């Protein structure tokens, strides 16, 4: 009359035979990214996400050149320098559970 | 948030629900429902900004399986160790949770009753259950969370300080010269603030990060200087940096002489182990741990000279140049220096030792409680500084710093709790490791677990936990707002209101407490951990909870309840339901009649207003983002124990280290000394675990919201390339990781954000079907009882 989800009917005492390593899907939130960012360097000496995302690929928005004061810079602000933070990319697999969250479109229509 | 009259959601403020950052996001609500959060603006943590967990927080309360009713095993209408879980009514829970413990108490009494706590309790949750347990059951069996995560570091600062939590503050990173991380992963654990590292070296570029990790990840992305070392070295390379600031004659001498003392500890101090584990009957000093005599400055210098640069590169495996880069930022009176660490200093067998051992360095040359020079020990849990340690929700203490083992503090306590003298218990009862261990053995029976998975989280499982919840002696009820592994070995699960379906208070990692309204109804019946300790206390009077010659101090108290003596008490009280803003709900106020919170937070705040550690009024706190404590006439404080910027500091002092009584923080010689479980022959691999950016702890909140579980649906086993090839694994492979106490099963990566040297694997923790914590030892620091779970030795099995 209780089950976990997250762990699958296997008993505590046992170990479950591990899931494959899914692959990455190619497809008011930070959107996931639709693509692979395994080959993709992001470090200090070279971002490889602003190769493509540089506002000179929709490229980043204007808040992602703005410091903590709000001033608009020529360069993408050193606070959101490292995407990943904020960004991820998505397993092509199906959620565990489902989730009962609603957005403000759905919500306010 | 808005002033506006025409927007259809309803906009409040809320810290995060994760990281001990603290960020405050604001929250959109419409038709019950939580449809958007953002970072907050005006919030001065993170200014608008938030990681991706903050911002996926409108959807972790609505998993479909949230828990809506109280479910108890059951056989044959009635409770029964062996029966599978049945819908009960929370009458039912409690008159079967009241039969248990009322048992319990008679027949064992307090020592055999217990509670195992959370620093994502609110500040008031704490409060009440600390009430609960060390003044009402008089047991001090109340543990947290937070002892597997900042124990060390509270034990460092009593022994360094003689008060808790940093004197420096998040300022400190717009300020820094160089930043010493020390194992801390902020990457993808502080996220936030390592945003404001980020932006303090890209915007400042001769500033410095050094980067010290036992495995590379990324933080090194940012790293002027990486450094991978052998797990527990640490403690040597914090001596060679002693050393090199004295052998260059970089101490800062006014202040040593104005504002230091030193000591050496006693060593050879076992591994908080059973006392009759063989590492413990080898150890010669395990009664008394942190015993210490008084030296001079220079039996320290000879002491540390012994950490020379010939051993400690060969015994850590960092070259003498990289040591040398890192020393000279200490010892260079020029550089503003934050140092940085987390669990790496803390779940560490040694950590209360590397804690102080980080502090000898910016003592040794001035370098602390001004803007930029700044030992920050990083807290974990939302509120494992503002609830478990401000509150001391720990077996040895009493707020605001107090010790149980103290009559003076006892004294102070029962007479804030206005209760009779002697009423607090002057032993230290069960902490973490050892409260499992006592369920193994038979000897706590009646348990109570809030919001926490210590199933999962606590070391050791298939020897201690498993055992000791599954034992038909023991009675376990755990409150969860999920099934979670904690729950499926409990005997009764409570459906809990979680983050803002309550009225709440976090306190972060820089002294910010942060309040939030309840903005929504749980769903179900569904009620805070704050209602059910509170309404639990009713089912005890003083008679069957307290001893005869204890009642006769205090006779108005015959015949009253726990409800009555704790919460009804003229100061829990005493403020009316008017007094409850009616722009928001507040279930548990509906529930007993009073403003509930507020009452428990102002009597609470009684204990360290005027003693270091005052919180402003309750309601200034629903006004800000948040206030760093001591608050004094309003104003809060930035950077404690530095005269003008702290007002306890004397004048003409410079710096007061007020928490100990001659004003001087200690400086402390103490040795490496190796792991409780290094790689042997039959156990190769070092098994270091801990977490990513993307979950949070066990993942019961996490793993439940559709884009972070995609983002990293399973646990894996980080493993370099070439010791992969040398198992005869690929990507992907199915290992198991194998200890002498359990084992786990998963695939290999290698080619992952964490990438360890040969030798040495990563396994985050978050995993429900992977149970890591089958296969780690629970050996703690004997000083602070804090459990290692960043190294001990497996075996790499391909399935
Ligand atoms: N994304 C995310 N963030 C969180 C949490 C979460 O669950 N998810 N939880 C929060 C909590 S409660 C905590 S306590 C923190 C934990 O935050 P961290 O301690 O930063 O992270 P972990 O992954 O637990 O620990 C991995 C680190 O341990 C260091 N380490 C291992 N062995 C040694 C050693 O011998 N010495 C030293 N000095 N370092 C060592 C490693 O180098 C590695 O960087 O994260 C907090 N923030
Ligand atoms: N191997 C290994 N183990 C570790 C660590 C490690 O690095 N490695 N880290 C250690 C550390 S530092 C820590 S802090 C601990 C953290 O370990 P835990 O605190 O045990 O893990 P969480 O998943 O944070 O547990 C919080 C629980 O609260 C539940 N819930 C959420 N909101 C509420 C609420 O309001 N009320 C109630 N009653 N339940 C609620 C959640 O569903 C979840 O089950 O783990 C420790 N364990
Ligand atoms: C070209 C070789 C790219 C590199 C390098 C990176 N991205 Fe990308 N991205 C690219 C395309 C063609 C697309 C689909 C078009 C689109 O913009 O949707 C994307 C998409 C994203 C998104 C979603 C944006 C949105 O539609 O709202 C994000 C958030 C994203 N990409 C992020 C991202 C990151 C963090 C990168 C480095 C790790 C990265 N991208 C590299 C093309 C390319
Ligand atoms: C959190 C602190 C972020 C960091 C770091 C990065 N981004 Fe971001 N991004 C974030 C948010 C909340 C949003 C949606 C709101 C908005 O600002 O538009 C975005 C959006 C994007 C987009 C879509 C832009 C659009 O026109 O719709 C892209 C393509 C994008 N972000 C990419 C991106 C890159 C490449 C990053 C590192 C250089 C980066 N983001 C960091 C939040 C955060
Ligand atoms: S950094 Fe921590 S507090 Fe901030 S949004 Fe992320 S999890 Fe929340
Ligand atoms: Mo981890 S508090």
């Amino acid at each position: 009359g209780l089950v976990d989800a997250m762990r699958g009917p296997t008993a505590i005492a046992n170990e479950p035979r591990a899931p494959l390593l899914y692959p990455t899907e190619n497809k008011m939130q930070p959107p996931t990214i639709p693509h692979k960012i395994d080959g993709y360097q992001l470090d200090k000496d070279f971002n490889r996400c602003m190769f493509c995302h540089a506002r000179t690929a929709i490229p980043v928005s204007i808040t992602h050149y703005m410091d903590r004061d709000n001033n608009v810079l020529a360069d993408v602000s050193p606070r959101r320098y490292f995407c990943t933070q904020c960004h991820v990319p998505q397993a092509d697999t199906k959620p565990l559970i489902g989730n009962n969250f609603v957005d403000v479109d759905t919500i306010l229509k | 948030v808005t002033d506006s009259e025409v927007t259809k959601l309803k906009w409040s403020k809320a810290p995060c629900r994760f990281c001990g950052t603290g960020c405050g996001v604001t929250v959109a609500v419409k038709d019950n429902k939580v449809v958007a959060t953002q970072g907050d603006p005006q919030a001065e943590v993170n200014k608008g900004l938030n990681c991706v967990k903050g911002y996926f927080l409108s959807k972790i309360m609505y998993g479909q399986d949230r828990l809506t009713r109280p479910l108890m095993r059951m056989k044959n209408g009635k409770y029964d160790k062996n029966g599978d879980f049945a819908p009960v009514t929370w009458d039912q829970a409690f008159d079967e949770m009241e039969r248990q413990f009322k048992r319990v108490l008679k027949e064992k009494g307090p020592t055999a009753v217990g509670m195992f706590g959370s620093g994502q309790w609110t500040v008031w949750e704490g409060y009440a259950a600390a009430k609960l347990y060390k003044a009402g059951f008089r047991s001090n069996n109340i543990d947290p969370n937070a002892r597997h995560c900042m124990a060390s570091a509270a034990a460092g600062f009593m022994r360094t300080f003689g008060m808790d939590e940093p004197m420096g503050c998040y300022d400190d990173f717009e300020a820094a010269d160089a930043f010493v991380l020390w194992g801390s992963n902020m990457a993808e654990m502080h996220p936030i603030l390592w945003t404001r590292v980020t932006d303090r070296r890209l915007s400042h570029p001769k500033t410095r990060v050094v980067v010290l990790s036992t495995f590379t990840h990324r933080c090194f992305d940012l790293a002027d200087i990486g450094i991978i070392f052998k797990p527990q070295t640490d403690l040597a390379m914090l001596n060679y940096i002693a050393n090199y600031i004295i052998r260059n004659n970089k101490v800062n001498k006014d202040f040593v002489n104005k504002h230091t003392v030193f000591k050496e500890g006693v060593t050879d101090i076992g591994y908080g182990l059973r006392p009759d584990h063989p590492l413990q009957k080898a150890a010669k000093n395990a009664s008394d741990p942190g015993a210490a005599k008084v030296i001079t400055f220079d039996e320290f210098a000879k002491f540390v000279s012994k950490y020379d640069a010939d051993y400690v590169s060969k015994l850590s495996a960092v070259p003498k140049a990289k040591l040398d880069q890192l020393a000279e930022l200490y010892a260079d009176p020029n550089i503003k220096v934050m140092s940085l660490w987390t669990m790496g200093f803390n779940q560490h067998t040694r950590g209360t030792w590397a804690n102080n051992m980080v502090y000898n360095l910016h003592l040794l040359t001035g370098k602390i409680a001004t803007p930029g020079n700044s030992p920050f020990s990083l807290t974990g849990q939302p509120s494992a500084c503002g609830t478990a340690r401000e509150v001391g929700t720990f077996s040895h203490r009493l707020p605001a710093d107090m010790v149980v083992t103290n009559p003076k503090h006892r004294e102070e306590a029962e007479r804030i709790w206005k209760l009779p003298p002697g009423t607090i218990p002057d032993k230290p009862g069960y902490d973490a490791v050892l409260q499992n261990r006592m369920l193994k053995d038979g000897k706590l029976n009646a348990y109570w677990v809030q919001v926490n998975n210590n199933m999962q989280a606590a070391a050791n499982l298939m020897e201690e936990g498993l055992p000791g919840y599954r034992n038909p002696a023991n009675f376990i009820v755990v409150s969860d707002a999920y099934p979670t592994v904690t729950a499926l070995a409990a005997d009764l699960v409570l459906p809990s209101a979680m983050w803002v379906e309550k009225e709440g208070a976090y306190g972060n990692a820089e002294r910010r407490t942060q309040f939030w309204h309840q903005l929504v109804d749980a769903p179900g019946e569904a009620r805070s951990d704050l209602w059910q300790l509170v309404e639990f206390a009713k089912r005890f009077k003083v008679e069957e909870v307290w001893p005869p010659e204890l009642i006769a101090k205090k006779p108005e108290y015959k015949g009253k309840t726990l409800y009555d003596v704790l919460y009804r008490n003229g100061q829990v009280d005493k403020f009316p339901l008017k007094d409850v803003n009616a722009e928001y709900h507040n279930a548990e106020a509906k529930a007993f009649g009073f403003y509930l919170q507020k009452g428990l937070f102002e009597e609470y705040a009684t204990f360290g207003r005027g003693h270091g550690h005052d919180l402003a009024p309750f309601d200034a706190y629903h006004e800000a983002r948040g206030l760093r404590w001591p608050v004094v006439n309003g104003k809060e404080t930035r950077w404690r124990y530095r005269e003008g910027s702290d007002p306890y500091v004397k004048a003409g002092t410079g710096f007061q280290f007020y928490g100990n009584p001659d004003g001087k923080a200690v400086i402390f010689a103490l040795p490496y000394e190796p792991p409780a479980e290094s790689p042997d022959k039959e156990y190769p691999y070092w098994l270091v675990t801990g977490r990513v950016l993307e979950h949070w702890h066990s993942g019961s909140m996490t793993r439940r919201v559709p884009e972070l579980y995609r983002s990293f649906p399973n646990a894996v086993v980080f493993m370099h390339p070439e010791d992969a090839k040398a198992l005869g694994l690929r990507r992907g492979v199915e290992v198991e990781v194998v200890s002498r106490r359990g084992r786990m099963r998963s695939r290999i990566e290698t080619r992952g954000r964490d990438a360890p040297p040969r030798g040495l694997v990563f396994v985050p923790w978050f995993d429900a079907s992977q149970l890591i914590n089958k296969v780690t030892l629970d050996a703690t620091c004997p000083i602070s009882l804090q459990t290692d779970f960043k190294k001990c030795a497996v075996k790499i099995v391909k399935v």
